[PDB]
């Protein structure tokens, strides 16, 4: 296909200088391209597609070619389905790696491969100038740049300009959300006349109208009570979707916004996924939350953090990675054929969202806003 | 059948709409809390540390 | 009327401890309310409304009381017409003063004057707790809090909760955009029955569809040429507005986005205002822009700046304040009855927006976005 | 009269689309620039410090 979502494990140990790439190319460090360039020149020269092994999650889509013959420009552009809230202005930067490439033609073209990529936001457009280049091969160029996290989110458009309609042409934005999780957004070119071909990626505002949850008045009506165990599930996986069924729970909105007493709960279920018996690739769940630490009322330090967990199948048994800091946890359900995303009730006030990523499906769950 | 408080109301309740009050005692709960019962029998969580809450309690204590 | 826009000169030299208030209450300094509480305690106990003399511009709107029965809550909420883009994540913070007050009834009320104010943005709700309190009197409370500049913009909501429908209840937010310019957004409650009374404040995206301006193709169709002098004016002031007339020019959009050669100009007219012969207060014009320094392509620093110029009448003669760093400048037009906002063509790429503020009129001209 | 460049294009123009180029020499102008003229007689402002612009200048000079 020319669209989809995919996962894989990333073990730097078995990646040629994985630690150095990650530290000097995927982490805001030296404000010059020399370090990352030296590393990439040696690694990609021996293994041209090395960077693919660094993407924990890969989400791609096909976007129609669009021409401007006046200048011989073959352009592709689109809105990547960012897995979660970029961040708050209080956050640092994110060093994303940009990759433009295409198939190597059997015959030497009328010119050398070329592509200019730019990430534009409301106020500024981030251009990947030649000063951003960390690697150039016959049919592939890699740029590096630091962007404020809050900008890397829905609203950031991606544009790639080529001088020929190169086959297999595509641009990819590698985005490290944490030191151990990298989400790659890809835009693959499809024929002009073609219609956009987005991947199965949705964004859902679980708590539309947060004031509805200020009290317990609607508890009974929403089916969020001690009797049901605070579980009002709704389907995320559309009718003709992959054979894995994902559902989200809207009841936690009460634990995030209610000032009325609520049933004591050992844990809340934010979402679950069934069908693991046939899933042959790992599952990732990223959470975005504020720190539960105490603030200064005069200057509330609102820094947004990101943590991703991973469920994998080891000899048929599914187990999860864990983190003392991460508010969410992944546990098998009533049977190994199901996984549940859990959280302690008391963590909801600071939980901004969680995202579910697995083969052919990506769901971004927002506990704020109405969109 | 225990209920707890997960968030506090940052908004003071009119002392003429406060029926009574009680404190969270159960080890099942996560946060210290004052639960106000309104004249309409609805409960609301309040942070014991805020001054308006302790004046409400001082008032509710006097009318008993 | 409970709606309007008003201007005034502000001389900190003729304001009791005006410098201290400015340095400790309106500048993000000590993360404690003590220094500022100590200043207001002395100043405001001698003159309860001294803080009003610090507003260069005051924009107020009438908002209807919204009733809740069970808790005794009369609530006024509104979306202040913030004069300019708040900022970029790269910016620092702004210390704002929030004031909740009302008229003193001649008859002692049953209870004490209560008020809870909050500024909420999609993600975080900045609340003015008891720990933010820097002054209190029988019918007025002053709060202080540092919020990142990017948050202070359209989107941020202002909600004030009172116990009763106090006569003349109103909440004011003093927002310093620079060391010498503070803008005050006020929300004055009105009858529950009546409909909102917004002030004559508008926001205008001067360069809608900025892609249009990438070349000089539509130059002729828009009336932006050497002959016209790069002047394509459109009326800002509505039909039944005040006796002053303001207009904006859209031709500067070309200088901001054109990669095509443009006519050489000494300056460009962003806007002009006529009716000065009858205006009895000063006119303020504020600019938002990125500094023209050369930044690292690997990490494009996007710090946004603000400068405010003032046009005032002295013995019947209008003159403006000048500023070195400021990209714009105010000058008398064809006559003293007119003022023009000017800028050098080469400053357009970095100009984000300009705001025109005067008696009963506020116009936010933005050179980015289409909304 | 005099036209100048206020923004440079960051997108390379295929050499085949270029007819000629001239450089900005007027003092009335603020930025140094190369002005490419397309085969359709359209002018585009370009940055001299960029690799593709210099290569395009070579091509145009070595075909006269």
């Amino acid at each position: 296909h020319s669209s989809g979502v995919s996962t894989q494990s990333v073990d730097l140990s078995q990646i040629k200088r994985g630690d150095e790439i990650q530290a000097h190319c995927l982490t805001p460090a030296e404000t010059e391209v020399t370090e990352c360039a030296g590393i990439l020149k040696d690694v990609l020269s021996k293994n041209l597609h090395e960077l693919q092994g660094l993407c924990n999650v890969k989400n791609k889509m096909g976007v129609p070619w669009v021409s401007v013959e006046e200048l011989g420009q073959e352009i592709i552009t689109g809105r990547l389905p960012f897995p979660s809230v970029g961040g708050t202005p209080v956050n640092d930067l994110v060093r994303v790696l940009v990759v433009a490439e295409s198939n190597t033609p059997e015959e030497t073209p009328e010119e050398e491969f070329y592509a200019y990529v730019e990430l534009q936001t409301e106020l500024y457009t981030f251009g990947l100038s030649d000063d951003n280049v960390v690697f150039t091969s016959d049919y592939m160029t890699v740029w590096m740049i630091d962007i404020p996290k809050s900008y890397v989110d829905v609203g950031m458009l991606t544009r790639a300009t080529f001088l020929e309609q190169w086959p297999g042409a595509k641009v990819t934005v590698m985005i490290p959300y944490s030191s151990t999780f990298t989400w790659c957004g890809e835009l693959g070119a499809i024929s002009e006349e073609s219609a956009p071909q987005p991947s199965l990626s949705a964004r859902s505002p679980v708590c539309k109208n947060s004031a509805r949850y200020s009290t317990s008045k609607f508890c009974e009506v929403d089916g969020c009570t001690a009797e049901t165990g605070m579980e009002k599930m709704s389907l995320l996986t559309p009718f003709g979707g992959p054979p894995q069924q994902a559902k989200m729970n809207t009841c936690p909105c009460y634990y995030k916004y209610s000032v009325s007493p609520l049933p004591a709960m050992d844990h809340l279920i934010l979402a679950d996924l069934a069908g693991l018996d046939s899933l042959t690739s790992p599952v990732y769940v990223m959470a975005a939350y504020f720190d539960s630490t105490h603030e200064n009322p005069v200057r509330p330090s609102s820094k947004l953090y990101h943590c991703a967990l991973q469920m994998t199948s080891h000899d048929g048994v599914w187990t999860s990675t864990s983190s003392e800091q991460c508010p969410i946890r992944l546990v098998e359900g009533q049977s190994q054929n199901v996984l549940q995303v859990r959280v302690a009730p008391t963590s909801m006030p600071n939980l901004v969202g969680v995202s579910l990523m697995l083969e052919g499906q990506q769901y971004r769950l927002e506990y704020f806003g109405d969109h | 059948p225990v209920t707890c408080c997960y968030n506090f109301t940052n908004r003071k309740i009119s002392v003429q709409r406060l029926a009574s009050y009680r404190r969270i005692t159960s080890s099942k709960c996560p946060k210290e809390a004052v639960i106000f019962k309104t004249i309409v029998a609805k409960e609301i969580c309040a942070d014991p540390k805020q001054k308006w809450v302790q004046d409400s309690i001082d008032h509710l204590d006097k009318q008993t």
